[PDB]
RNA sequence: GAGACUUGGGCAAUGUGACUGCUGAU
RNA sequence: CAGCAGUCACAUUGCCCAAGUCUCUU
RNA sequence: GUCACAUUGCCCAAGUCUCUU
RNA sequence: GAGACUUGGGCAAUGUGACUG
């Protein structure tokens, strides 16, 4: 700020002996006292940037009152170099933590702030006392009783009594109390609270010269008559005063709570009846005092106080009392008015006359005040005028103000120089007279007075102590002089020189007032006599003053962390813990003091507390404890209130109850509860409640085994058993044309192949599989042919066969493949079948006995074929051929047979004149000599299709390729020829696409099973059931009354349960990355829906003690995607998911065939080298034939290979390379990410929600332990579960009802559904800024559910609805039809907005102003001009009151009912172009 | 009682 | 009446916390 | 996050008024 | 809860070459 | 029936922007 900070004369020995030992400095206000603080501050200034746990201290400025607290923060920011923290209640403080506490220590290096808080802050223990270097404190001799200050100060004792911080007292009076006689038995209270001896300056003469800063103003006195005479009217308006008492004792308000008088003795009437007798005591006071013009504006007052209570009132019985008053009120001001019009019939100088008519009706105090402000400004200038007016009470500086303006304007000589005000204490009283609260005046009177705008001051005691003002030139103290302290402060406010002094006193009791001021003017002086007279002697060692002054009060509790409880702060922190019970319609969340009878002490403790009072503590109706605990024996009322309230509070916190923090103890706790309640099986993951993640996608995406279904684990037969042959059809579905000719007839021949089984299979439907040309139907046989293996090596030749199909017809094989017999997952056999008796099939066993090794195409010399005998016609008829000249080695499939052809061979198209010989001789003459057999035989051949994943649907199409495609003849000498048929292989080609369903199938068949299981369905249809075909998804992208809701109709009746098909289950199997014409995704959005719903309803229901925030904040854990990840990894499902896409050449391993057994073992028993050995590893294990098909394991070269194959990965640039990406499917092992498990945990729920209804998808629901049952009784349907208490449900009978509903059944005529309880239309209209929320609550948990109820029917209307569209649009019409605008508009076209119960400024006009601009707009939906704000209420008003609706009925049917004829338009005007 | 009773206009600011 | 203490209504100042309501910006 | 405003309970210092009890003076 | 723009995989329309005579 | 190849179209998994409740 400046440089002339320079200190005075007398505070550097005054601080230099403030670091010697504790002081109090007593000097008179605006000596700087302030700035010495801050000089302690600097000398003290060495440890405070060095934070607590290294060593380093900080300093506190104590406070009072905010207002001085922002004074002293201002003060110490204009001329300190450090950093200050501003603590004030009522925000941050009751909610802060002890980091940003430390936090803040860290960077300040002082606070300040009021007492409570700083108690709050070390009684809690956020930071260690020590870390304290000094303790400032302000208004030190409010440092005693049961004060804030002596408080603190009492915490020294108990805590480390060493190093202990520093105390200074600042005052500008040493005293408050009349107990003036006798000081030094005064000041040594105060000496031994802070135990430090109080200094004042001792060159009081010389520094006087700063004390002309504080200058003693001259005393004078006024002196008036007070006689007592009173007029008429008085007399005649008392009459109907106290009848309107006695009436208002009759009054039939609502219950009121327990209200009587400080020490429990008889009852006292509630504040809403007290308020007006005391105010009306206060208007007859003043007007007794100060006269009937007074009274002229104290009535003015009084009406514009009452309209104000009257506008605030919410119970409509409050209104009726303050109109009556009100009127009584507008009486007294006609009767004021009538007198003083009945006056002034002298003169018509209209100034003049308000002049005299003020002067005349005014007492002669107040007359005397006028003339005295008359005679001392004198029209001066407005300069000079500077003055404090000190009056007793709030009423009487507001009345006084407003005669005040009237003399003023009455008077020319003043009506320039005079600007008054006025402002008061904690009690703001509204500083208009003529205006209804509207108001909003930021800079505060004290403000207003520092800028000059006034100049005289009306206050009360308010400004008598702490704020600083200007050196004010006058005081004029209207109202008797009753303490010393505010004599002292008074006549300190006269600061400045030349101040007069100004004392008005009654002339009969003029001599008592000049006693009792000289009285008060020999104990001022005696104030210093003590100090004057002390021995010189230092203030250290008397410990025992301050160890008695300490312990006459109750012994305090402390714990573990040093937490203290103050006794003398029980009450409080009961008082706050009693009110987070969840209240009943007119519940007590206070504690109910009853002080025993006489004769009940000695009925607990004893004859030996007759005269110590004892009290017992009556917990509320829902408080954790509803017993009763009684006061300890204690001497007075109070001190056993006290001790009564410090017990209750350590019961409660000896039983984790009271919280430790001494608080009303309830938060994140609360949710704790239902969270673990719930996520207690997190804790086995390695989660928990307050864990997340969110870096480098960890728990998003997780590795997962697969294991093999329960049917085809050791289904390898064995040497005489009853095995199970289950064949394949496969039922063409395109047309027979050219192009397809050889795909149907060939695909509907009897021949098939089949797979052998030692279990059981279900019945499972036909599935489409799309081909080239076209789409085919593939369903296996319901009843197997029971065969038995009669000889080993009949086993051995068919594992053989199994083993080389697999190998060379499908070509889907690698080198470290091993022909498996051991392992028993997914290990199977299949075979092809022939007739051999009869229409039943026995095994081909001459495919078996021949195709042992497959025909291995080579070439063929003309000396050989010379040799070779001619082939027959029929020899190649259906057979498989190959051309071994060329170098391909890919098959051939014979089409048609030339019997009618020679090799001198007709015109073509391309080879025009020209002869199959002559093509081939010109073509690949190089290698043939000639052809020998050059006769009588070639052969129509055509290729087959490579492609083994046939999923895709748009594969299949043929418009492009019905062009032409040319004739393909071939010579048959020049082709190999396998003896097996093109017959078998054309459906042999297939057979992955049939395994990699037939497991998902019957896993699919498997989780059927168990979910009709555990939900008890065991029907007819569920047994000897026929399942339907396998449908298309076909939204996956690859190409009046209401109709009732068929996902709610299976709830009441079990008729319309439909069977749940397995193909839904496998469909809730199939992720969306399996590229298939099914997928879980549509269901997923039902499933969620469903869950959303069935949380918030079972967290609605268990928790009616609840706030819908904290059921909002804790359903988002349990419903979270963390939360359904973990559940279902706890259901052990992941294990029948499938998500990858079918890649069978690398990654689908083949049933009958594995890696070596060696390999398995000591690649996966050893965590070292777990993904160590890469696939490049792997391919080079060519092991041979014998060391693959037969002996099983791997050879010593071949395991050198493979266990150094990891080492060398770990010497070359592998080293680090991810090996589990497709490469881990030896083991089975998949990696998914938590949104494919979640996502498949709501198709589940949507299947079953689906299949079986909402109560059996609930009940469901509680299987995955997410909706955890309760103990009194296990679980109950979704509907029926009775939910409701003091939130959902009006607190107030039938008869109240109609006073807050005006009309009802204008709205049931829209409606429709007539309501049978209306408590619950009343909770749903009830809006939070209306008054009745403290007593009953608001909307908002109605909200809450009814927003839930309205998402799952609206999503379950257009799912059920519209089976052809992707989730995406679907739910994005949802929130089209969900969203707040909408609503709105809903609600204006229904005329509900005239019921809505709201009170609010700017909702007054918006409602207003959106229906009328939607009138306008002729209802037109904006899914708009001059941006006007939609009215969000409406949008929740609609959404509690179809909970309301739902509630009443506790049926989904009749609220879709009500909801289909609310939204009919809406829900044939969406569907078109769905707007977004 | 008819109307209030007078006072004096004159008078003192003795010294107290 | 002094002194000790208590009751009850009454006055002024101080402070906490709970509940809900506005308004603007993010 | 900030501004303004409303309702209600509890806590502390001090103050006069009335009534009552004891010690004590008369 | 859903949409638009930048990266893989599947299925087509155009046209081209190779393979099947 | 298939590959090679380019132009465009269609579908699903990652990054940005924004809307509803």
């Amino acid at each position: 700020e400046d440089v002339e900070i320079k200190p005075r004369g007398y505070q550097l020995r005054l601080v230099d002996h403030l670091t010697k030992s504790n002081g109090i400095v007593y000097l008179p206000t605006g000596s700087g006292k302030t700035f010495v603080a801050i000089l302690v501050l600097k000398r003290f200034s060495q440890d405070f940037d060095k934070p607590i746990e290294s060593g380093g201290k900080r300093a506190l400025f104590m406070c009072n009152t905010v207002e001085l607290a922002r004074q002293q923060a201002m003060a110490v920011r204009r001329c300190t170099n450090f950093k200050v923290g501003f603590y004030v209640g009522e925000q941050g403080v009751d909610d802060w933590t002890r980091g940003m506490w430390s936090d803040e220590i860290k960077k300040n290096q002082v606070l300040v702030g009021t007492a409570q808080v700083f108690l709050d802050m070390v009684t809690q223990t956020y930071v260690a006392l020590s870390s304290l270097s000094v303790v400032i404190i302000d208004e030190c001799h409010h440092g005693t009783g049961h004060h804030p200050f002596r408080e603190f100060m009492r915490l020294f004792t108990i805590a480390n009594q060493t190093k202990l911080p520093r105390v200074v007292g600042l005052t500008g009076v040493l005293i408050k109390g009349n107990e003036i006689t006798n000081v030094a038995t005064k000041l040594k209270e105060l000496e031994i609270t802070y135990r430090g001896n109080i200094i004042t300056v001792s060159d009081t003469k010389e520094m006087e010269n700063v004390m002309l800063y504080a200058t003693k103003p001259t005393e004078v006195m006024v002196s008036f008559p007070h006689q007592e005479q009173v007029l008429t009217v008085t007399r005649l308006i008392s009459a109907e005063i106290e009848k309107f008492y006695v009436s208002l004792d009759l009054m039939n308000i609502g219950v009121q709570p327990i209200r009587r008088s400080k020490s429990l003795q008889c009852l006292r009437d509630p504040s809403k009846k007290s308020f007006v007798k005391q105010l009306f005591n206060d208007f007859l006071y003043q007007m007794k005092e100060y006269g009937i013009y007074a009274a002229s504006i104290a009535i003015i007052s009084l009406i514009v106080e009452f309209d104000i209570k009257r506008r605030q009132a919410e119970t409509l019985s409050v209104k009726l009392m303050h109109r009556t008053a009100l009127t009584l009120c507008e009486k007294i001001r006609h009767l004021l008015v009538q007198k003083l019009q009945d006056m002034t019939y002298d003169d018509d100088d209209d100034n003049v006359n308000t002049e005299e008519v003020i002067m005349n009706f005014s007492t002669p105090k107040v007359q005397r005040f006028l003339m005295s402000l008359k005679v001392s400004f004198a029209d001066k200038d407005p300069k000079d005028i500077c003055c404090l007016v000190f009056v007793e009470r709030r009423y009487t500086c507001k009345c006084i103000y407003g005669l005040l303006l009237n003399y003023i304007q009455s008077t020319p000589e003043l009506r320039n120089v005079l600007t008054p005000q006025f402002m008061v204490g904690r009690n703001n009283i509204s500083p208009d007279f003529e205006s209804v609260l509207e108001r909003k005046w930021q800079k505060s009177a004290i403000q207003q007075f520092r800028d000059g705008n006034a100049n005289l001051m009306i206050c009360s005691s308010v400004l008598e102590e702490g704020i600083d003002v200007q050196a004010c030139n006058h005081v004029f103290i209207l109202d008797p002089v009753k303490t010393f302290n505010m004599y002292v402060q008074s006549k300190g406010r006269a600061r400045t020189t030349e101040a007069k002094f100004v004392l008005f006193t009654a002339d009969k009791e003029r001599e008592k007032t000049i006693q009792q001021i000289y009285q008060y003017r020999k104990a001022h002086n005696d104030i210093a006599e003590y100090l004057k007279d002390r021995v010189l002697e230092k203030t250290e060692p008397e410990l025992y003053e301050i160890k008695g002054h300490f312990q006459d009060d109750i012994d305090p509790f402390t714990n573990e962390n040093g937490a203290v409880l103050l006794p003398n702060n029980a009450l409080a922190i009961l008082h706050r813990y009693c009110q987070t019970i969840p209240t009943d319609a007119f519940g007590f969340v206070i504690p109910w003091f009853h002080v025993l009878q006489e004769d009940e002490r000695d009925r607990i403790f004893g004859v030996s507390a007759k005269g110590k009072h004892v009290i017992s503590i009556n917990m509320p109706v829902n408080c954790m404890l509803r017993d009763t605990i009684y006061s300890d024996p204690m001497d007075n009322v109070k001190t056993a209130k006290i001790s009564a309230a410090f017990k209750a509070c350590k019961v409660l916190y000896s039983l984790g109850e009271l919280n430790e923090r001494f608080v009303p103890k309830t938060l994140k706790e609360r949710v704790a509860s239902i969270a673990d309640v719930h996520f207690e099986h997190w804790n086995k993951y390695g989660d928990s409640v307050t864990a997340t993640v969110n870096k480098a996608d960890k728990s998003k995406d997780r590795t997962y085994k697969t294991e093999c279904p329960l049917e085809f684990y050791d289904a390898l037969p064995r040497v005489g058993e009853i095995c199970y042959a289950y064949e394949i059809f496969l039922e063409p579905q395109f047309e027979s044309c050219e192009y397809t000719e050889h795909m149907y007839l060939n695909l509907q021949t009897p021949r098939n192949y089949a797979i052998l089984l030692r279990n059981k299979l279900p019945r499972l439907a036909e599935m489409p599989l799309f081909s080239n040309q076209g789409k085919l139907h593939v369903r296996v046989a319901n009843a197997p042919l029971e065969v038995i293996i009669q000889n080993s090596e009949q086993l051995e030749l068919l594992h053989q066969f199994h083993g080389m199909v697999f190998r060379d017809i499908l070509k889907i094989w690698h080198p470290f493949f091993v022909l498996d017999r051991r392992s028993k997952e997914n290990s199977y056999l299949v075979v092809p079948l022939i007739l051999g008796a009869g229409e039943q099939k026995c095994f081909d066993w001459e495919l078996m006995t021949n195709f042992r090794r497959l025909p291995q195409s080579h070439g063929s010399n003309v000396q050989q074929r010379e040799q070779q005998p001619a082939p027959r016609p029929e020899d190649f008829e259906g057979k498989i051929v190959t051309q071994w000249y060329a170098n391909y080695d890919k098959p051939m499939l014979v089409t048609k047979v030339h019997r009618e052809l020679t090799p001198l061979s007709y015109m073509e198209k391309n080879q025009q004149d020209k002869t199959y010989y002559e093509f081939t001789m010109s073509k690949y003459g190089n290698r043939i000599g000639d052809v020998v057999h050059k006769d009588k035989f070639m052969i129509e051949v055509r290729d087959l299709t490579e492609q083994l994943t046939f999923y895709v649907h748009n594969r299949g199409k043929f418009n492009a390729k019905s062009k032409a495609k040319m004739k393909v003849i071939l010579i048959p000498e020049l082709c190999f020829n396998f003896n097996f048929p093109g017959d078998l292989w054309l459906k042999l080609i297939f057979l992955p696409s049939i395994l990699n369903r037939m497991y998902f199938l019957l896993h699919a068949e498997a989780l059927r099973k168990r979910f009709n299981t555990y939900l008890n369905l065991h029907l007819l249809p569920f047994n000897g059931t026929d399942y339907m075909p396998r449908p298309l998804e076909i939204d996956y992208s690859l190409k009046g009354k209401v109709k009732p809701l068929l996902i709610l109709q299976k709830t009441v009746s079990k008729e319309h349960i439909t069977p749940a098909e397995q193909g839904e289950f496998l469909a809730a199997i199939t992720a969306s990355s399996a590229a298939d014409v099914f997928d879980m995704e549509r269901l997923e959005i039902l499933g969620d829906s469903f869950l959303k719903l069935s949380a918030t309803l079972y967290l609605a229901s268990k928790y009616s003690d609840w706030n819908e925030g904290t059921l909002t904040e804790v359903k988002s854990k349990l419903v979270s995607n963390r939360n359904l990840l973990f559940c279902l990894i706890d259901a052990d499902i992941p294990k029948t998911l499938n998500t990858i896409q079918f890649t069978p050449r690398y990654t689908w391993l083949p049933p009958g065939i594995s890696l070596p057994h060696n390999v398995l073992a000591l690649w996966r028993e050893n965590p070292e080298f777990a993904k160590i050995i890469g696939p490049h590893n792997l391919r080079d294990l060519a092991l041979g034939d014998e060391e693959s098909l037969v002996k099983g394991n791997c050879s010593d070269i071949n395991y050198n290979r493979f266990v150094e194959g990891c080492r060398a990965n770990g010497q070359s640039f592998y080293a680090g390379a991810d090996f589990s990406s497709e490469v881990n499917f030896c083991v089975g092992l998949v990696t998914i990410p938590n949104k494919v498990i979640a996502d498949t945990l709501e198709a589940l729920l949507g299947v079953i929600v689906k299949n079986y209804g909402l109560q059996h998808a609930f009940k469901m629901l509680e299987y995955f332990k997410i909706c955890r049952a309760d103990i009194d009784k296990p679980l109950t349907q979704l509907l029926n579960l009775e939910l409701g208490g003091k939130k959902m449900r009006a607190n107030v009978n039938t008869t109240e009802i109609d006073g807050f509903l005006i009309n009802h059944y204008y709205l049931e005529k829209n409606l429709g559904y007539t309501f049978k309880d209306r408590r619950y239309l009343l909770q749903a209209l009830t809006h939070p800024s209306y008054p009745t929320n403290r007593i009953t609550g608001s909307y908002q948990e109605l909200e809450f559910i009814g927003d839930a109820i309205l998402d799952f029917l609206i999503s379950a209307y257009i799912f059920e609805n519209n089976t052809k569209m992707n989730p995406g649009a679907l739910t994005d019409l949802r929130s089209a039809l969900v969203n707040n605008t909408t609503l709105a508009c809903i609600c204006v076209r229904h005329r509900l907005h005239f019921f809505i119960l709201a009170e609010n400024a700017k909702l007054s006009e918006i409602i207003s102003k959106f229906v009328n601009f939607q009138e306008s707009q002729g209802h037109r939906v904006t899914n708009m001009s001059t941006n006007v704000d939609v009215p969000k209420a409406l949008g929740d008003v609609l959404e509690a009151l179809i909970a309301a609706v739902y509630l009443d009925c506790r049926d989904l049917q009749r609220t879709w009912e009500v909801i289909f004829n609310l939204f009919e338009p809406e829900l044939q005007e969406f569907t078109r172009k769905v707007p977004i | 009682i008819d109307r209030y009773e007078q006072v004096s206009k004159d008078f003192e600011f003795i010294k107290i």
